[PDB]
């Protein structure tokens, strides 16, 4: 069965280095074309670099050329992109992939499961969660100022799901990111039902249960 | 100034077994320009930096190869264009320049006008240019002048396709040489 | 450079129907022009290539054509896990080049949002900052319109906005709106208001505290 599984991501300072490396199996890899193409949070997908199956042809986008380095080591299964110089614009998720034309699928034909790639000065940081109060009603809770992703959100340890909504983070412009999640719930219950939601940042050993009542 | 342009942005390109030379007298050459082109897969100098030549003569050959043969387009590489097409000197001075000509050199169904020498007796000597079209003899019956059994015509063709992969898609090539003699300039 | 254009960017259609989604190349397609489906979280998936061939397994519901500049891919009867991003690529021009993609969502009867308005928590405000959260919730289409008013006074600049995906549900969007101001400028103000503009809504809808 063909499978590319991705290693190396991680978070790098701007200026930093960083060495994403693709295994391949299930298909002779010394006879396969590569590409790594990425994709930014929010965006689409952009094509970054190409390795033919030789290695003696390589080629780059503009935004990376003479930053990045593609290789390969056939005897090793191996694919690698050597990052140099990482600024914020390069933070995306990558992936690996074939383009299959000898075996005349003329296309990005087997991709990788894709590693993320921060580039970032901010550090490690716990969130803060504050609640949104209610006054059908709503509430909810704000995790705010935390680094890096992710956070996960649950609200009575997972008993409450029906009407939950956990927003996708958004990167302020300290650097750190912010999130809510809010629950509409029956006015009647406010003073009965409790209602907590659990936060959870691994990164920074977080744990947060906050009680969210009527102020 | 000198007559880079129609060299670099000729029209059509030579094939690797017939590349052309073109001489380069007189003129004043800006080569930090010819970097900053920007328009370069490869760009490699040996012996010599860009930006300390802005000599008597200098030599632009051009031709046309596949992509992952543009490695033997240097000093003591090895290899079908580098023993049969195109062979560089071991004490090159100069500099090996190529860019992806896909959208050139490439048309759907294949372009089979850029040839190669794929079979000769020996190996070429420095800047040599062999376009003899003899059949070769791979066996001990003299060829005369068919083919068949060790009997082959000695140019084969590269067959671009547009959806080749980059090691087989079309690369044009620049090579200069710094020829300094007891001459003017 | 070959600059691939989406038409339309996204369309809205319910199971069963059939979807048209378009590419064009701003210069001639020599080479191949493939099509991707992508879901949240994963890799994208090979559906076409060569403008016509379809992908090992894929299902024979998708169909792709054109050349030259234009090309199109099919969806003859839409199933529910056809609803994806979906992007058109091009092979054989430098650089290799992606659709910016057409996002494909489930179609539903018009609903407005309901809209609620939270007041920064004064743990928050012993921090120095103030937080303002104005939720829509459970809308379609996804999209509306929200503006900050503080003290009648229209804000830009300082709010920041979140969109949850399509209910797998009732089909609908939640957003979010979050005007972020230090705990100075936040007790410079009263009234703080969120005004918003969706189809379901004959007319503008605000939600307002006093500070
Ligand atoms: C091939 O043609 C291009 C297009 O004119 C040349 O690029 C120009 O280079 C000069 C410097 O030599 C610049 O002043 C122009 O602004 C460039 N124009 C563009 C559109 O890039 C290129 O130099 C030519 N090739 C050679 C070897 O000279």
């Amino acid at each position: 069965d063909v499978q590319l599984v991705e290693s190396g991501g991680g978070l790098v300072k701007p200026g930093g280095s960083l060495r994403l490396s693709c295994v391949a199996s299930g298909f002779t890899f010394s006879n396969s074309e590569m590409h790594w193409v990425r994709q930014a949070p929010g965006k689409g997908l952009e094509w970054v670099s190409v390795i033919s199956e030789s290695g003696e042809t390589t080629h780059y986008a503009d935004s990376v050329k003479g930053r990045f380095t593609i290789s390969r080591d056939n005897a090793n299964n191996l694919l690698l992109l050597q990052m140099n110089s990482l600024r914020a614009d390069d933070t995306a998720v990558y992936y690996c992939t074939r383009y299959n034309w000898n075996n005349r699928v003329y296309a990005l034909d087997s991709w990788g499961q894709g590693v993320v790639v921060t580039v970032s000065s901010a550090s490690t940081k716990g969130p803060s969660v504050f609640p949104l109060a209610p006054s059908t009603a709503a509430l909810g809770c704000l995790v705010k100022d935390y680094f890096p992703e992710p956070v996960t959100v649950s609200w009575n340890s997972g008993a409450l799901t029906s009407g939950v909504h956990t927003f996708p983070a958004v990167l302020q412009s300290s650097g750190l990111y912010s999130l809510s999640s809010v629950v509409t719930v029956p006015s009647s219950s406010l003073g009965t039902q409790t209602y907590i939601c659990n936060v959870n940042h691994k990164p920074s050993n977080t744990k947060v249960d906050k009680k969210v009542e009527p102020k | 100034l000198c007559p880079f342009g129609e060299v670099f942005n000729a029209t059509r390109f030579a094939s690797v077994y017939a590349w052309n030379r073109k001489r380069i007298s007189n003129c004043v050459a800006d080569y930090s320009v010819l970097y900053n082109s920007a328009s370069f897969s490869t760009f490699k100098c040996y012996g010599v930096s860009p930006t300390k030549l802005n000599f008597t003569n200098v030599y632009a050959d051009s031709f046309v190869i596949r992509g992952d043969e543009v490695r033997q387009i240097a000093p003591g590489q090895t290899g079908k264009i580098a023993d049969y097409n195109y062979k560089l000197p071991d004490d090159f001075t100069g500099c090996v320049i190529a860019w992806n000509s896909n959208n050139l050199d490439s048309k759907v169904g294949g372009n089979y006008n850029y040839l190669y020498r794929l079979f000769r007796k020996s190996n070429l000597k420095p800047f040599e240019r062999d376009i003899s079209t003899e059949i070769y003899q791979a066996g001990s019956t003299p060829c005369n002048g068919v083919e068949g059994f060790n009997c082959y015509f000695p140019l084969q063709s590269y067959g671009f396709q547009p959806t080749n992969g980059v090691g087989y898609q079309p690369y044009r090539v620049v090579v200069l040489s710094f020829e300094l003699l007891h001459a003017p300039a | 450079e070959i600059v691939l254009t989406q038409s339309p960017a996204t369309l809205s259609l319910s199971p069963g129907e059939g979807a048209s989604l378009s590419c064009r190349a701003s210069q001639t397609v020599i080479g191949s022009l493939a099509w991707y489906q992508q879901k949240p979280g994963q890799a994208p998936r090979l559906l076409i290539y060569g403008a016509s061939s379809r992908a090992t397994g894929i299902p024979d519901r998708f169909s792709g054509s054109g050349s030259g500049t234009d090309f199109t891919l099919t969806i003859s009867s839409l199933e529910p896990e056809d609803f994806a991003v979906y992007y058109c690529q091009q092979y054989g021009n430098w650089p290799l080049t992606f659709g910016p993609g057409t996002r494909l969502d489930i179609r539903r009867t018009v609903a407005a949002p309901s809209v609620f308005i939270f007041p920064p928590s004064d743990e928050q405000l012993k921090s120095g900052t103030a937080s303002v959260v104005c939720l829509l919730n459970n809308f379609y289409p996804r999209e509306a319109k929200v503006q900050w008013k503080v003290d009648n006074a229209l804000q830009s600049g300082n709010s920041q906005e979140s969109v949850t995906e399509q209910d797998s549900k009732d089909s609908t969007y939640s957003l979010s709106s979050t005007l972020t101001l230090s705990k100075a400028d936040y007790e410079k103000h009263k009234v703080y208001a969120c005004e918003v503009t969706h189809q379901g809504l004959s007319s503008p809808v605000t939600k307002s505290f006093n500070r």
